[PDB]
């Protein structure tokens, strides 16, 4: 309902963690589980690669189509672009459906 | 026993030879009956059902409520519009994204 | 100069014209050329077809580019569509320079 695909069998959950490196333990034996541990934490990079099938259209429609285009006048800044301050930023949220077909 | 009411708008009506294109007399006109699926439909100028409308407790009594327009429920069973020999054939199905029951 | 493609052999002219149909000549020899002819005209469909190449964009820019685009709000009648005449019109001059390529 969100809008999207349902997939019954979807991209799988990636899960990750950090493993607990102990910090030095007692010298004499505890049953208790070990709550010391040294401070860590992780990076790296990720990579995502998709294939999307398309659709071609196939329209006999004589005049023109209404397209996504960007504004043609002046502006502060250019959309979808960073700030004077580096921060990306989406000024509007863009959908999907701007060619036409017949029912 | 009751061929003599028909849904206001829920019918296919046929004019008989030479009946006016406007305010065709009765007589002027043929009138369908969908009588033959009585067995598994609805009859069009009745309700659907009753459904219950509050929590009936011991100091309140039981209400119901009266459906006139009841949409696809799990278990349902129904039969198509007929068709006749003057009748339509075909009908192309909208490209949509979605539709239900697609008989024209 | 008025835009366009500069050929040095460019698709030739084509020439066309109904042959004259004299109507009766004079019963007696006469060295004068007849200059009375049978009224006519012709009529027929003609076809052309054309092949182009096209040079598709490799554009690596991020934000959206200017795209023709029709009219979004209601309106009397439809661009570049018949009248109610019966009268197509061609509402604007339509460039071709919309995408966009660096130096
Ligand atoms: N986003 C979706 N994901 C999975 N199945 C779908 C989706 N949208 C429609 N369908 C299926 O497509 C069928 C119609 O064809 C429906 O019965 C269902
Ligand atoms: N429209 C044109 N038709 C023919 N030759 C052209 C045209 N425009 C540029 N050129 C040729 O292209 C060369 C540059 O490459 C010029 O010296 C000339």
């Amino acid at each position: 309902l969100m809008g999207g695909f349902g997939l019954k069998h979807p991209p799988p959950q990636i899960l990750i963690k950090n493993t607990p490196v102990p910090a030095d333990p007692p010298t004499t034996f505890n049953q208790s589980k070990l709550n010391s541990f040294i401070t860590q934490y992780s990076t790296g990079q990720v990579s995502v690669e998709i294939e999307w099938e398309l659709q071609k259209e196939n329209s006999k429609r004589w005049n023109p189509e209404i397209q996504y285009t960007s504004n043609y006048y002046k502006s502060t800044s250019v959309d979808f672009a960073v700030n004077t301050e580096g921060v990306y930023s989406e000024p509007r949220p863009i959908g999907t459906r701007y060619l036409t077909r017949n029912l | 026993d009751e061929e003599r009411f028909f849904p206001s708008n829920g019918i296919l009506i046929f004019g008989k030879q030479n009946a006016a294109r406007d305010n065709a007399d009765y007589s002027d006109v043929m009138l369908t009956s969908e009588e033959e699926i009585k067995t598994t439909n609805p009859v069009a100028t009745e309700e659907y059902g009753i459904v219950a409308d509050n929590l009936q407790q011991q100091n309140t009594a039981p209400q119901i409520g009266t459906v006139n327009s009841q949409g696809a429920l799990p278990g349902m069973v129904w039969q198509n519009r007929d068709v006749y020999l003057q009748g339509p054939i075909w009908a192309k199905i909208p490209h949509t994204d979605g539709n239900f029951h697609p008989s024209p």
